[PDB]
């Protein structure tokens, strides 16, 4: 349940394989418009590593389909993010989730 | 043990520091003696240079030692189901209290001017509301025994020694235009916890001085933990102390008022309460003396509270003579139909027989003297 | 029935007696022993009465025939009988004094004593300490009674619940004439509802419990609170606040004022919307600052939650919640995700109030002490819609 | 819209301020998991553009000061906070280091003071943990209350920090300038503010030297100098605005108080160094001492036959100059000791000019002039500044109430130290909320590790300065305090409390003691305790007494009557929990009654003597109120002891009048169990009432009058009736499958041995012919039925075990004293 649509071509060589850690700056928000949580508030770039279901599994597919430097849109369904129990305070239940995510490097 | 005690060489360092920190603050930080009391209340006491105007503003904003005092008659007053414990009241209590006393042949001259230095100091403080404030928090208190309300009784008889009259007529006067009951039946309350001669008490601390307890981390020599037997003793006289003060001087408006509230309520006789607290001292004390009267004689803890027994009957017998002196016919005759009487035979029967058995030894003849005293 | 009883009812209105001599003029001279008197209970506007069917008893004003309800104070149980004391047109002179004075209380047509009823064993248990009071012939040594003072604010107050409880059992049992009666096109068939004296009654009673102001010095603040306090537990232990909850649920099961219309009339209706308003302003009023009085929530709280609906009242019953999350610790431990959601729909329905805000803000926290329950649903139900 | 615009929109000025108060109120008081949410609604951008704009309104501008603090600080802070109180001091090289007055020239007896807070200092601190605030992160499988606790939310603190002390900077130099626009709308709005913000990291120890350095020369620039700029104590200030610079002086003095604490410690480190090697040297001679000396040797080897505490007693007795003698330490390490002295009476300014060239002439003056300057109106300000110029005129007064939550410790335990301190910080954190499932598992595991912690055993004292008695119990009775009548829920916790303060008593006698303090406590919420099973408030009770003459014999009449009391009641009523669960409704409870009578069986007996301090009070107790015998001897109306049990045994072997008749509940209640064990409790507690031996043939007449009452109690037969009963022995049959007794719910040994104890006690066995009457009924098929048992099958049975319990601390032992 993940759609990456291409914001900004990356280099189209080089994408991330298991085990290695991606540093992405990403601005998510609800499908409906409204922002919910943006690394570049924080002014701090994200690092996670895949294969290790650091994050949502939406994040999983949608970031190895992209390539150093690209900026991308994921768009994450409930099924493949938080999905029915939600994550109280912050994303209803049975959300859909649209991130902005630029993948900065990879180390 | 004593043969196989570990030397203090042989004791980890840690240990040995937390050893040294106790003895250090009992023989060196407690013994030091520093008096800041005056030093502090009369850095309070002084309006800071603002006598370069000298207007109508001549209602004379109160000085930092008065705006203290302020304070405390401010939570006093605070609506509470019950008093708080405060620390910062009783460590200022304790200053305040000390900075009013700071005391073979004294000449003539030189007596008075220890009263007058003596009434200058109790005037930094009644003129600042102080007088009011012990009042509010005896009322406060309702009737529980504690730290708070030791300290206040310190404080007022502190402002109260020698029978200051100033002091009592503002005292007397806040009392009957506010007409509240809490203040006397916060008294009364109090009168009725004060304790007695307890032999039962007295039973269990000699099985307990007998089994010679000792610590873990090192041993202590027979741990003197807090008395059992007129725990409360010290509270017991200045809590008598301060309602004699009250009619120190032969002040006849409060040996009235004592006896009757006319604008209260409700009317508590304090003379009344006195006594009754009498009898059921001079009970415990004849209890005490048919302990001993088959014993030949008295042991050493069994004179000490003995002693103490009679220095809290010395003052009630002092109060009640301050009630009466003047004298103040209405007390003598509440005195005359009370139970005085029968605590009067009471302890004529006691110091019969205890003077004929102390006499008996010239070991206890200091206790003697404390006993013919006492009589 | 009379009982002996001791604890909390030694402050409370329903032990408080009025001595009444058997005359009108100088009825309030001073008291003498073996004088008739009556003695009426204050709050229920009975008087003290020997029946021959239940012995002692307390009657109401049709039945206290001068036989029944004769008492007098005596200083011993001696059977004087010398003389019937003629009374004097004056003062008099003073016998009986408040606190010191022992008086026996005996009837004067039976000669019989008040004295209690020796409570049979086995009732210990149950913890009742209350001996029932009866009339005896010979009594016990200990039956003599003191008599103390009662303050003012206290004899006034008990007179207010006395008339207060008359006037609103009177308006609740009005309601009820109507309750499943419509008027159709015609009169309401029954007495005129007192809507004019409630109205009064009810603003003299918000008047009579309005918090003091702040702009007081600390001393006299403190007197008037605990005074405030006092008067508010008086009615509250008289049963006065469930007699304004009464009225405020048979007021609340009509929609509006035209469906009140249907049953009490257009002249009773148009008075409707300003009683509701009222019972509520003095509702608050009751509760408000009071621990003891909004604790009482803590079993019926969706009655208060229910109403937050109600287009009539919608800011009385708002503080009415307000008042009682304040103050009682207990509500907030019974707060469900439903009264959350209820009070969270309150700012759906009736827009951006700042004052439902500081309802919510009183949920998380009270006396130093958070409710995670009440903060998780607050934020689970009010932040993510982001609306 | 721009948010600025709210300062002419008042109507949504109010409802945003009041939205901000909702966003403090529900992640108030560590709720770090709502803390986390609220970052998704208000970043971290957000709140730092805030602080820097000088156009938002007065109560946005607090409001989102205060939303910061409360979302990232407010829980760091205020467990810090807790910590401050305390001074645990390693020894290690860094403390050695310490000392009262910085290296300088300025005196022998005191050099000038250093600047507060600026030093190093080694008091354990916990440190803050924070986690970064994702929202992209995959949720935990872990189910709720589960879950590790959540961490505040993590936002840059060296960046934080650098604002804040620009943003004061740059406050003190506007209020210098008297702009007719302060930021905010007012001072108060423009500096406290900023104040709190600087207060709350000062607290958290996120400043470091040159930054405490710049806060003091904002404070005072002419006091603090090491060797418009106006200080903030010169500005006029309002009274909120002075409020908070009372926080920020109490800091300062708290560093003070923990500078003298630490160097204290220091000295401490470096002087017993010199006792112990000079007390080793002198023990060294002193061995050699026959050759010129005599019997007196004991009086100068009395120090190495005493107590280390008072062996360092004598050491330290040379201050009044007339105790030169008894200490026999030489005089240049007895410099030492009076050199620190002198400079620590100095460092607080007791002994040894406009300018004040100290903190403590500073925040003296500054009191006293804020006073005489106008009516101070806030009584938190007049409290705050009374406090703070209280602890300056009394330095060494707060210096001796510092010390008792002083404590040195290795430096090897170190680490196993700050893991207590973390768990203890969790415990502390439970007092400020309302009980529930997550926290519920929180104390658990809390007290677990504690629990697990060597530190927590090797170092009682350092666990009863820490209050950590007080905390566990403080949380245990908020629980127990709602819904003390109805149901108590979470039940884990109470006994995970329990428990652990009984393990707390059995360390030391101290530690006993401390608890002891708090009996009347435990009683009064030991009423409804009896719902719940295994470690209970009652059973805590009964731990702060066990084996400790001196806390027995201090026992007040008041708790001897309050138990009492509640024993009576438990045999007048049934149980409301078990009529809730369709147990048939005798008139009274033997379950609750038996968990008081082994309370007072604890309060009488000690060491294996009876107190007859305490054994006559609850004789006499029990008299007065006969309903504490339960419905058997009752006197009129009922039944022997011996019917009693006879009518439980039909009860047991009898469903639907021994239970609900629906362990099935797993610990499943029998009424006639119950019944037999109330009153084997009732006989063991009136057994061990009796009076010694040696008090009975003394002739007191105190010992043979209680003497009397118990046998009057208890007659002779009706015990004997009892050990004759017949007990169900595990037999074989249907198969070979052993047929066992349910222990739970059968006539045990245990009831029988409660009875030789009172026949031994009470009566005792004086004559030949009623030895052997006892025997060939009552004991000598007991034995037989244990030596029958001793096969293959039935050695292990439980009925075997519990027979050889009974015969080995009942019975033979009782056979061996009548030997002759």
């Amino acid at each position: 349940g993940v759609q990456v649509e291409t914001i900004s071509p990356g280099d189209g060589r080089t994408f991330p394989k298991r085990g290695q850690t991606c540093v992405v700056h990403y601005t998510g928000m609800l499908e409906d418009g409204k922002k919910f949580d943006s690394s570049r508030d924080r002014n701090k770039p994200f690092k996670f590593m895949l294969g290790k279901q650091e994050v949502i599994r939406g994040w999983e597919e949608g970031v190895a389909q992209m390539s150093v430097g690209q900026r991308a849109k994921l768009t994450i369904s409930p099924d493949y993010a938080y999905g029915a129990t939600g994550h109280p305070g912050i994303i209803p239940p049975h959300a859909t989730l649209v991130f902005d995510v630029e993948l900065l490097k990879l180390e | 043990a004593c043969f196989r005690m570990t030397p203090l060489y042989n004791l980890p360092t840690h240990r040995a520091c937390n050893m040294f920190l106790e003895s250090y603050k009992a023989a060196w930080i407690l013994t030091e003696d520093h008096s800041f009391e005056d030093r502090m209340i009369d850095d309070l006491s002084k309006a800071g240079e603002q006598e370069e105007e000298e207007e109508e503003v001549e209602e004379k904003k109160p000085d930092p030692l008065h705006q203290l005092v302020l304070h405390f008659s401010r939570t006093a007053l605070t609506e509470k189901s019950k008093l708080d414990e405060d620390y910062l009241y009783m460590a200022y209590a304790d200053i305040m209290a000390k900075s009013c006393h700071l005391e073979v042949e004294v000449s003539f001259e030189e007596k008075e001017m220890e009263k007058q230095r003596l009434l200058y100091q109790q005037s930094r403080l009644h003129t600042r509301g102080a007088a009011e404030m012990v009042l509010q928090m005896i009322s406060a208190c309702k009737g529980e025994t504690g730290a708070m309300v030791s300290s206040t009784l310190k404080l007022g008889i502190s402002i109260l020694n020698g029978g200051n009259a100033e002091v009592q007529q503002k005292m007397l006067d806040y009392l009957k235009d506010k007409k509240e009951v809490g203040f006397f039946q916060s008294i009364q309350a109090l009168m009725q916890t004060c304790s007695v001669l307890d032999l039962n008490a007295f039973e269990r601390q000699n099985k307990a001085e007998g089994l010679g307890m000792v610590n873990e981390d090192g041993t202590v020599i027979n741990r003197q933990n807090g008395e059992k037997v007129m725990a409360d003793d010290e509270f017991t006289q200045d809590l008598f102390r301060f309602l004699q003060l009250l009619c120190e001087g032969h002040n006849n408006d409060f040996q009235n008022y004592l006896r009757t509230q006319t604008g209260n309520t409700t009317t508590i006789n304090i003379i009344i309460c006195t006594v009754d607290y009498l009898l059921r001292l001079q009970e415990s004390i004849s209890d005490f003396y048919w302990y001993y009267s088959g014993k030949d004689v008295i042991e050493e803890q069994g004179k000490r509270n003995f002693s103490k027994a009679m220095s809290v009957a010395k003052q009630v017998f002092n109060s009640l003579t301050e009630y009466i002196q003047g004298p103040c016919t209405g007390n003598q005759q509440s005195l005359a139909h009370s139970r005085l009487w029968d605590a009067v035979v009471g302890f004529l029967h006691v110091f019969a027989h205890m003077m004929m058995k102390l006499a008996q030894d010239s070991s206890q003849i200091e206790l003697l003297k404390e006993l013919l005293d006492l009589q | 029935l009379v009982y002996y009883e001791g604890g909390a009812v030694c402050t409370h209105a329903r032990s408080l007696w009025r001595l009444e001599p058997l005359r009108i003029s100088w009825s309030g001279s001073h008291l003498r022993w073996g004088q008739p008197l009556r003695i009426r209970h204050v709050t229920t506007g009975r008087y003290l009465a020997l029946t021959e069917d239940q012995g002692l008893v307390v009657v109401d004003a049709c039945k206290a025939h001068t036989k029944a309800t004769s008492f007098c104070f005596r200083v011993s149980k001696e059977k004087l009988d010398t003389a019937p004391k003629r009374d004097v047109e004056g003062m008099g002179p003073p016998e009986i004094k408040y606190g010191e004075s022992l008086c026996f209380v005996q009837h004067v047509a039976s000669g019989l004593w008040l004295t209690y009823a020796a409570p049979d064993p086995k009732a210990l248990r149950l913890g009742v300490l209350k001996k029932k009071a009866i009339l005896h012939q010979e009594g016990h040594m200990d039956d003599a009674l003191f008599l103390t003072r009662c303050q003012q604010e206290e004899s006034q107050a008990a007179r207010m619940i006395h008339s207060t409880a008359g006037l609103y059992n009177q308006f609740i049992k009005g309601l009820d004439s109507f309750s499943g009666k419509p008027r159709g096109s015609g009169p309401p068939a029954g007495p005129a509802l007192p809507i004019e004296a409630v109205i009064l009654s009810l603003q003299d009673l918000i008047g009579y419990f309005e918090p003091p102001s702040e702009e007081l010095q600390h001393e006299e603040k403190q007197s008037k609170l605990r005074s405030l306090r006092n008067r508010q537990s008086l009615f509250q232990e008289e049963g006065m606040l469930s007699l304004v909850l009464n009225c405020i649920d048979r007021l609340n099961v009509y929609t509006t004022a035209a469906h009140f219309a249907e049953y009490a009339g257009e002249e009773a209706a148009e008075s409707w919307k300003e009683i509701v308003n009222l019972l509520y302003e003095l509702l608050a009023s009751l509760i408000r600052g009071n621990r003891a009085n909004c604790a009482l929530f803590s079993t019926n709280l969706d009655w208060v939650v229910s109403k937050l609906d109600r287009l009539e009242a919608s800011s009385g019953i708002l503080e009415v919640l307000y008042c009682v999350l304040i103050e009682s610790p207990e509500v907030l431990n019974i707060i469900q995700e439903n009264h959350i959601k209820s009070i969270i729909s309150l700012l759906d329905k009736h827009g951006r109030n700042h004052k439902v805000l500081d309802v919510l803000c009183s949920l998380c926290v009270c006396n130093g002490v958070a409710v995670r329950s009440n903060q998780d649903l607050i934020t689970e139900n009010l932040l993510p819609g982001r609306e | 819209m721009d948010i600025l615009e709210l300062s002419e929109r008042l109507d949504l000025q109010r409802f945003h301020s009041h939205t901000l108060r909702l966003y403090r109120a529900v992640c108030a008081l560590g709720n770090n998991r709502v803390a986390h949410a609220l970052c998704s609604h208000v970043d971290q951008a957000q709140l730092l553009h805030a602080l820097e704009d000088a156009h938002l309104p007065g109560p946005l501008r607090a409001g989102y000061y205060d939303l910061l603090i409360s979302i990232h600080l407010e829980s760091a802070c205020r467990s810090r906070r807790s910590m401050l109180s305390e001074y645990i001091v390693p020894l290690t090289p860094e403390t050695r280091a310490i000392t009262l007055f910085p290296p300088g020239r300025k005196g022998g007896n005191a050099r000038r003071h250093g600047l507060p807070g600026v030093g190093v200092t080694t008091s354990l601190r916990p440190p803050h943990h924070f986690s970064p605030p994702c929202f992209v992160a995959a949720l935990p499988a872990a189910g709720v209350a589960e879950a590790p606790a959540r961490l505040s939310p993590a936002i840059p603190l060296e960046a934080l920090r650098d604002k804040a002390l620009r943003m004061l900077g740059e406050a003190v130099r506007d209020g210098g300038q008297h702009a007719r626009d302060p930021v905010g709308g007012s001072v108060e709005f423009q500096f406290v503010p900023v104040l709190k913000l600087v207060s709350t990291l000062l607290v958290m120890g996120i400043f470091g030297d040159e930054d405490v350095k710049q806060i003091l020369k904002m404070i005072e620039p002419e006091v603090f100098t090491e060797e418009l700029e106006e200080g903030l104590l010169q500005m006029k200030l309002p009274e909120s605005v002075k409020l908070q610079m009372c926080n920020l002086l109490e800091y300062f003095c708290d560093q003070e108080l923990q500078h003298r604490v630490e160097s204290l410690a220091a000295f401490a480190e470096r002087y017993v160094d010199k006792l112990q090697a000079n007390q080793r040297s002198r023990y060294a001679l002193l061995m050699r001492a026959f050759t010129m000396s005599a019997a007196e040797t004991a009086r100068r080897t009395r120090e190495f036959r005493s107590p280390p505490q008072e062996q360092i007693n004598m050491l330290l007795h040379f201050k009044d100059e007339a105790d030169e003698e008894d200490c026999p330490l030489p005089e240049d390490i007895r410099q030492d000791l009076q050199d620190f002295h002198q400079d620590l009476l100095a460092h607080c300014g007791i002994q040894l000019e406009k300018k004040p060239q100290s903190l403590q002439e500073l925040v003296s003056h500054m009191v006293v002039r804020w006073a005489q300057e106008d009516y101070v109106q806030s009584p938190e300000l007049v409290r705050a500044m009374f406090s703070l110029l209280h602890r300056q005129y009394d330095g060494l007064g707060e210096l001796l109430r510092a010390l008792p939550r002083a404590y040195t410790i290795s430096p090897s335990s170190v680490e196993d130290t700050m893991s207590l301190l973390e768990c203890l910080g969790q415990i502390r954190s439970l007092l400020i909320v309302q009980m529930g499932p997550q926290e519920e598992n929180l104390m658990i595991q809390s007290i677990g590790n504690i629990m697990n912690n060597k530190v927590f055993y090797q170092h009682p004292n350092l666990m009863r300065a820490l209050g950590m008695h007080e905390t566990v119990m403080e949380v245990m009775v908020n629980v127990l305090g709602g819904g003390e009548t109805k149901e108590i829920r979470f039940p884990k916790m109470v006994t995970s409390c329990c428990r652990f303060l009984c393990y707390f008593c059995r360390i030391s006698r101290q530690n006993q003691r401390s608890m002891f303090d708090h009996l009347s406590y435990l009683l009064e919420n030991s009423g409804i305790g009896l719902g719940m099973q295994g470690s209970t408030p009652l059973d805590v009770a009964a731990a702060s007494v066990i084996d400790n003459n001196e806390l027995a014999l201090a026992l007040q009449e008041q708790d001897l009557e309050k138990v009492v009391s509640y024993l009576a009641g438990c045999g007048l009523q049934s149980c409301p929990m078990l009529l809730a669960k369709g147990y048939p409704d005798i008139g009274w409870n033997p379950c609750g009654g038996e968990r008081y009578l082994d309370f007072l069986r604890f309060a009488v007996f000690v060491n294996g003597e009876s107190v007859e301090e305490n054994a006559n009070v609850v004789v006499r107790l029990l008299i007065r109120k006969p309903e504490c015998f339960g419905p058997a001897l009752r006197g009129e109306g009922g039944s022997g002891l011996l019917a009693a049990i006879e009518e439980a045994i039909r009860i047991s072997e009898d469903p639907a009048r021994d239970g609900p008749g629906v362990p099935p509940e797993e610990n499943r209640v029998h009424l006639g169990h119950a019944i037999m064990s109330f009153y084997a409790a009732l006989i063991d507690l009136l057994g061990r009432c009796a009076p010694e031996m040696h008090l009975i043939q003394a002739g007191k007449g105190e010992a043979l009058r209680i003497r009397a009452i118990l046998r009057s109690l208890v007659p002779l037969d009706d015990l004997v009736g009892i050990i004759s009963l017949p007990l169900q022995i595990p037999t074989l049959g249907k198969d070979g499958a052993l047929v066992q007794p349910k222990m739970s719910a059968s006539f045990v040994p245990d009831h029988k041995a409660s009875m030789v104890l009172f026949l031994d006690r009470v009566y005792g066995i004086e004559n030949q012919d009623f030895l052997l009457h006892v025997l060939d009924v009552g004991f000598l098929p007991d034995m037989r039925a244990a030596a029958s048992l001793d096969t293959a099958t039935f050695s292990t049975t439980e009925m075997a075990l519990a027979l050889n319990r009974y015969l080995c601390l009942a019975v033979l032992p009782l056979i061996t004293k009548c030997a002759p």
